[PDB]
């Protein structure tokens, strides 16, 4: 009764589909699956002992996409009007593609990542990649802090700049620990000196 | 005032008394079993016992004896309650209806009297002329029966002997004649008196007082042919009929004392005798023509430790045990080649004396799971108790990585689905499942080359199979496909859905409607959605025409379980959910009332809705979190209704009870997929797949508490869970005789590794104490550390102290020598379990028994004999005292919440202590000055302290609101009727605040929780109404039963609601409910009481 099947094609078409789906959702390259076929593919052609090297596969692919994001952000411009918009837009792009790969790799979560706490999440791996390669460890960090000190300080003298830009930037800061490790300090110290000048002036 | 709700999570299981007779009918042979407050009536069938009625007494059944007055057709039952409620009960069955009518009742408690040492005796004259009760020293209460009372008016006869051990009515005597053993300074003697109901006083007995063995503790009245009595002592069995004095000293009964007996015959030629070791003896009377010739004792074998044993018939003996599981054994005529004639037929679970217990979230669920030190000397064990559905694993076949399961009736005639389909990666493999046999044989019309998202039986006597490529509608009887549809662009179906009549399958971001026609597949509707399909359901429910009207959809990037009108694919509703996770399954079903929708996200969240058949608009959004893995929902139809199953890390049955949605747990590790199956060889069964194999079984769905048993074969004493190490530390105790020798292989002696305490501090039968490390998966004894000679391990805590990170097993012991009444010596030993070994990390010689240790804010809080002192864990890893407290008689119980320490005393009952860290010493905050002898204590709130006195009462103390502020106020009083050994925070489940479980000596597990003032008032009102409506068995008043009771105090209950009585509000018919709910409507209260039952 019931002679066994062959799993051979199942394993080897898989990796290529992984990295093209990565290649699809990153850069917003279009998909011929409507993503549900891909989700089912994740669900079927991932099993016991498949998932960890699969994680390696996907995280190196997305990792190199993240490090491809680097190069327009290692720069010498000093807009905080525009450079921080570029950062924010890259932030949004990153956001949508990491949420959407989770819309594909939620099987991975509800099998090994949500169902075993051994790894950074897709959230967490994505944030660490984005931070490490775009936000942290760069001139951007100092430049974005300086620029947002400009924006708020300009917005501390009258004018409104962009409530959305300040909100989104502060979101990036706090989630990447960049508003709770050491960059609260530039905010507070500029506040100290500026508001001291304000108070003893109009006093 | 405190508002507490007490309820029974597990009814008492310890059999304190059992009798046999013709109670339910003159021809029935009944086994009446008294578990502390429950009377269980069985019928002695040719095999086993058939339960017929289980009633709840408002009392601890102290006496329970069947008697048949003259002219009566069938036995009446006399019950005496611990609070001395006497009643005579008769069984009246009127067709389906069953009643226990009270033929008489009363309260025979003397206002004053020294309750007799040996305990409440109740005997009945063999001719039913009177019920003799020995309740108090020096008195003998007589309840006449010939004067047919309804109130049981009873009178005392002054008994000139004040220490009566046991007493029986003799047989074959013209007058009611009692024979009793009593102890006077000159020894123990057996005396007889004749009872005169006319003179209401004793007379000279038939045969004068006789000086008997020193330890005579049992009298056996022997029926008429012999008459006389048989007095059992430790070393002898002697027979008295007045002139005859047979006496034997069988050497085999010297090892243990005989504690129960039962007359096998009607003529008393054979008796069973149970000893405290669990041996079972047969005492034979050899008649000579009739007088009695000689006595013989023969050892039949071993049983559970019997409290009571009754011979039913055909060699079947019920061994009712308080310490272990009760037994139904058989007595073989021939020995078993091991010298034993006893052969256990059945075992009845007994959570024995629950001496300690812990609530562990084992299996890393959201469900608590009790682990209790149950039982005693030979019957000790760990019981693991949990609430979840249980199924048998009948048919297993190990096929890796299942991804599909569907029931197919390959035999077209039968409506049973005798064929099972499975998709794995890219093919379909079928199973004949013929009978109970399982093998893979192929049915025509289905392809072995493509994955299968669905298949099943459809209308027009057709089968259907939806594959990754295209759909296939097979005609069952004739041959293979005559209808096929495929996507015009030949795109693989990414999401599917199907029912018995129509089909709905998604192709990426667009959807296709097909409907079945006999030997045809017709496409009708189509739509182009914004984003890709995530899940569907089109199930016809309450259909009544032949086609479902509605559909549901989940979409990507716009996460929303939206609704569609079937013929048009149009948006009826669009409800967002949030999160970046695509829903993976969506279902709609009916639960007794209407269409609900069940949509879940990949992380176990699950939303239930009220769906309308006209608008199909989603409202009543409410969420429940079930597991962490993505989920799938497939229904099975039970006897009653649709019962939806959820498949994930924590498989959960989904259903509604009393119009209230319940989320039950299933006790299986994992289930990938499920499908109903009702084969000829398998009725209403389940078919549950995991990553490895296909498990098959059935569910009772009674939501009963499941109890595992780990036999330790030695008395467990304490238990704590060390999570970091994945083990339980259990204090065990085994009895060795001789240097010493174990009487049996205990769990301590059978550990993987072992060790003995080599300590430099201190330099018949004895108790050896061990520390058992038990695996929290396999419950195997990973290690057993024996403690010093003559060292009693009393307390045991698992914790990490100070600042070091290691988690330690800390045992507080005492040195027990017979030369003293209170240990002077003891020590606190710190163990670490690592690398399968138990190293001794520290020691501390203390000057008393360490009755209790609680870990208290990084520090060890031990209670040596009368002192409560706090130890600190120094960097050197030794315990160093920080503060002491001495104003205690015996600090027996310690609890903690923050800086506060609750001390339960041997007899000063509670003390609220505070560790003021700013100073580094204790402060007596409040104290309860009533003399309550505690059995356990707990902290409910910052200022509510649950207590249990050894008189079976619960009281809640409260720090009031000057030196009267140092008085705890007893704001709660309640008579439980059970002896609480342990409290513990936790709950066995996924309106009320907090949840405290407690385990008792009888095996009850109860639950105390805090109510609000409004609900408490309402429930008290309904309690009074139910008391006015519900009628108790012995016509006992509930308020009297729950009244706080002590030998020197008696007050009505207050601040406590009998959750048993409230939950009884469901088991009464609607007119009785209306009688309850005269002055809101009833359905409100049904909802209330359902929600109350939700806590256990």
């Amino acid at each position: 009764r019931d002679r066994p099947r062959l799993p051979d094609n199942y394993t080897q078409d898989t990796w290529r589909k992984l990295h093209e789906a990565v290649r699809a959702v990153q850069s917003s390259t279009s998909i011929r699956y409507n993503l549900e076929e891909l989700y089912q593919a994740v669900e079927n052609l991932c099993s016991h002992k498949v998932s960890p090297m699969l994680y390696k596969q996907l995280r190196q692919a997305c990792e190199d996409h993240v490090q491809a994001q680097i190069l327009p952000f290692r720069e010498d411009s000093l807009d905080s009007v525009l450079f921080l918009k570029k950062i924010n837009t890259c932030w949004q792009d990153h956001c949508r593609q990491m949420i959407m790969i989770r819309s594909i790799f939620l099987f991975l979560d509800r099998t090994y990542v949500l169902q075993n706490s051994t790894l950074p999440s897709i959230w967490d791996m994505g944030l660490e990649l984005f931070r490490t390669h775009i936000i942290s460890d760069k001139m951007v960090q100092s430049k974005t802090i300086d620029g947002i000190l400009l924006l708020i300080e300009r917005e501390r003298s009258g004018e409104a700049v962009d409530r959305s830009l300040l909100r989104s930037l502060l979101g990036m800061l706090s989630d990447l620990q960049v508003y709770k490790d050491s960059f609260e300090l530039k905010f507070l110290e500029e506040t100290n000196c500026l508001y001291a000048a304000e108070g003893q002036r109009l006093m | 005032m405190s508002y507490n709700y007490v309820v029974t999570a597990q009814k008492p299981t310890a059999v304190n008394g059992c009798v046999t007779g013709h109670f339910t009918s003159a021809e029935d042979l009944n086994l009446l079993i008294a578990k502390n407050t429950r009377l269980e009536i069985y019928v002695v069938t040719a095999e086993g016992l058939r339960p017929v009625k289980e009633v709840g007494m408002y009392g601890k059944i102290a006496v329970m004896e069947l008697f048949r007055p003259k002219g009566e057709s069938k036995d009446l039952l006399f019950i005496l309650t611990a609070k001395y409620n006497a009643c005579i009960l008769e069984y009246k069955q009127s067709g389906e209806s069953i009643d226990i009518i009270t033929r008489a009742h009363g309260n025979v408690q003397d206002r004053i009297g020294r309750p007799s040492e040996t305990g409440i005796i109740g005997i009945i004259d063999p001719e039913c002329r009177m019920i003799g009760l020995r309740l108090y020293d020096g008195l003998f209460k007589v309840i006449p029966l010939d004067r047919d009372n309804k109130e049981l008016k009873a009178f005392n006869i002054r008994l000139e002997e004040l220490h009566v051990i046991d007493v029986k009515f003799l047989y074959g005597c013209q007058a009611p004649t009692i024979c009793f053993v009593y102890q006077d300074p000159q020894g123990r003697h057996v005396k007889t008196y004749e009872v005169s109901l006319r003179e209401k006083e004793f007379n000279k007995g038939p045969w004068k007082q006789e000086n008997v063995e020193a330890e005579a503790s049992m009298v056996i009245a022997v029926p008429e042919p012999f008459g006389g009595a048989i007095i059992i002592g430790q070393e002898s069995i002697t027979y008295h009929n007045g002139d005859k004095y047979l006496a034997i000293a069988p050497p085999i009964i010297k090892q243990s004392t005989i504690v129960c007996h039962n007359r096998v015959d009607p003529n008393g030629s054979r008796y069973l005798l149970g000893d405290m070791e669990g041996r079972l003896f047969m005492l034979l009377l050899e008649k000579e023509e009739v007088t009695l010739k000689d006595l013989r004792v023969e050892l039949l074998g071993e049983t559970s430790i019997a409290e009571c044993l009754t011979y039913l018939d055909n060699g079947v003996v019920f061994v009712g045990s308080r310490l272990g599981d009760s037994q139904l054994v058989k007595l073989n005529v021939d020995s078993n080649e091991q010298g034993s004639y006893v052969v256990a037929m059945e075992t009845f679970t007994n959570l024995g004396p629950i001496v300690d217990m812990c609530v562990v979230d084992l299996e890393r669920q959201g469900q608590g799971q009790l682990v209790t030190c149950s039982g005693a000397f030979k019957e000790g064990s760990l019981r693991i108790i949990r609430n979840g559905i249980g199924i048998h694993e009948h048919a297993s076949i190990d096929l890796p990585g299942i991804k599909g399961l569907w029931p197919l009736r390959s035999d077209p005639n039968r409506e049973t689905d005798d064929t099972l389909v499975l998709s794995f990666v890219g093919q379909t493999r079928v199973l004949m499942l013929n009978g109970e046999e399982v093998e893979e044989t192929e049915l025509m019309g289905f392809v072995d080359d493509q994955q299968t998202f669905f298949c099943g039986n459809v209308a027009h006597q057709q089968l259907i199979q939806i594959t990754s490529a295209s759909v296939r509608l097979v005609s069952q009887e004739p041959k293979a496909l005559v209808s096929e549809w495929k996507e015009p662009q030949a795109k693989n179906i990414s999401v599917a859905s199907c029912n018995s009549s129509q089909v709905v399958v998604a192709v990426g971001r667009a959807l296709y409607y097909l409907q079945i026609h006999p030997q045809e597949l017709r496409q009708i509707s189509h739509t182009e959605m914004e984003h890709e399909v995530a899940c569907l359901d089109i199930t016809p429910l309450g259909d009544s025409n032949g086609l479902s009207p509605l559909c549901a959809i989940g979409l990507w990037t716009d996460i929303s379980a939206r609704i569609l009108k079937l013929p048009s694919f149009e948006l009826l509703h669009k409800e967002m959910l949030g999160g970046e996770i695509i829903p993976r399954s969506i279902l709609m079903t009916t639960f007794e009332s209407s269409h609900y929708l069940l949509c879940a996200l990949g992380d176990g969240a699950l939303f239930y809705f009220g769906l309308n058949i006209e608008t199909g608009l989603l409202s009543d959004r409410k969420k429940v979190t079930l597991g962490t893995q993505p989920t799938v929902l497939r229904t099975f139809r039970s006897l009653s209704t649709t019962n939806v199953f959820a498949c994930s890390d924590r498989p959960t049955v989904i259903y509604s009870s009393n119009h209230k949605l319940v989320f039950s747990n299933v006790n299986l590790k994992e289930v990938n997929y499920m499908c109903p199956l009702n084969s000829d060889g398998y009725p209403d069964s389940l078919a549950l797949a995991n990553n490895s194999t296909l498990t098959i079984g059935t569910i009772d769905e009674i939501q009963k508490l499941h109890i595992r048993t780990v036999p330790l074969y030695e008395s467990p004493r304490k238990i704590c869970y060390q999570e970091v190490s994945q083990c339980f530390g259990v204090l065990s105790s085994r009895i060795e005789v001789q240097g010493t020798t174990a009487l049996r292989p205990s769990a301590s002696t059978q550990a993987l590794s072992s060790s003995v305490s080599s300590s430099k501090l201190f330099s018949e039968e004895v108790e050896v104490h061990n520390l058992l490390i038990i695996d929290q998966h396999t419950f195997e004894v990973l290690h057993a550390h024996q403690f010093l000679q003559n060292e009693y391990a009393l307390s045991l805590v698992s914790c990490k102290l100070g600042k070091d990170p290691n988690t330690y097993f800390i045992v507080g012991t005492a040195m027990v020598y017979p030369e003293e009444a209170e240990p002077k010596q003891g020590r606190i030993v710190v163990f670490q379990y690592s690398d399968g070994k138990l190293q001794t990390v520290a020691e501390k010689e203390v000057k008393g028994a360490v009755y209790s240790m609680v870990e208290f804010n990084g520090k060890l809080l031990a209670s040596i004999n009368s002192t409560v002192r706090l130890y600190e864990w120094t960097t050197e890893k030794e315990l160093r005292t920080e503060c002491n407290h001495y104003n205690n008689i015996m600090a027996l119980y310690l609890k903690t919440k923050g800086d506060f320490i609750l001390v339960g005393d041997l007899m000063r009952s509670v003390l609220l202590l505070a560790y003021k860290p700013m100073e580094g010493n204790f402060e007596e905050i409040a104290r309860d000055f009533n003399p309550n002898w505690m059995s356990a204590v707990e902290i409910l709130d910052d200022d509510n302290f649950l207590g249990a006195e050894n008189a079976f009462n619960l009281f809640v103390c409260q720090k009031d609101s000057d030196e009267e502020r140092q008085h705890l106020q007893e704001v709660g009083l309640f008579h439980l009727g059970e002896f609480v050994n342990v409290f513990c925070h936790g709950s066995l489940v996924m309106p009320t605040q907090g949840s405290v479980l407690f385990g008792t000596v009888n095996g009850m597990i109860g639950l105390v929780t805090s109510l609000s003032e409004s609900w408490y008032n309402l429930l008290l009102d309904m309690q009074n109404r139910l008391n006015k409506v519900i009628k108790s068995v012995g016509k006992i008043e509930h308020s009297f039963w729950r009244s706080f009771h002590t030998e020197r105090k008696t007050e009505p209950a207050t601040g406590f609601i009998d959750g048993d009585l409230i939950e009884s509000f469901l088991d009464i018919s609607r007119p009785k409910m209306q009688e309850v709910v005269a002055n809101a409507t009833a359905d409100d209260l049904i909802k209330v009481v359902e929600e109350l039952t939700r806590i256990h």
